[PDB]
């Protein structure tokens, strides 16, 4: 279910970031296999090539993670009633 | 930017033509002793959205 074209920023970037978030949530739930499967589903890990799009997606995921409290935390506990 | 080397036959002047189909761009090129047909992805078949405010964009060659 790949999205065509990389480009600087579009809906494909949002899809990639959502996939990264899902793989990271799998890793938090302790599943290396599904996270690696999603990672391979987007970019081959046998490549040592510099991927500015990959680095930018990782950096944006990190920015969102550090600027927003993570899912399933006591901050959600008082956010819900 | 792409460079195609038809090493054997020099490309005839006025021998490059382009046709459109709802899925792909068909490039028909005639030389002195050879004829070639190439298939290229269509811009709309490579997804179409420029909602994001950008100055540069990826082309259809990756």
């Amino acid at each position: 279910a790949v999205v065509k074209d990389s480009r600087p920023d579009q809906i494909a970037h949002d899809d990639k970031t959502k996939h990264l978030k899902a793989a990271f949530l799998r890793y938090c739930r302790k599943d290396i296999l599904g996270a690696q499967s999603m990672v391979d589903s987007l970019f081959s890990d046998s490549d040592m090539e510099p991927d500015d799009e990959l680095d930018l997606a990782v950096n944006q995921i990190s920015v969102d993670l550090i600027d927003d409290y993570p899912a399933s935390d006591p901050r959600w506990a008082e956010s819900v009633p | 930017a792409v460079r195609l080397k038809i090493l054997n036959c020099s490309i005839l002047p006025g021998g490059v033509h382009i046709c459109e189909t709802q899925n792909n761009i068909i490039v028909l090129i005639l030389t002195n002793q050879t004829v070639h047909r190439l298939i290229l992805p269509h811009p709309s078949r490579m997804y179409r959205s420029e909602i994001i405010s950008d100055s540069h964009i990826q082309s259809i060659f990756t």
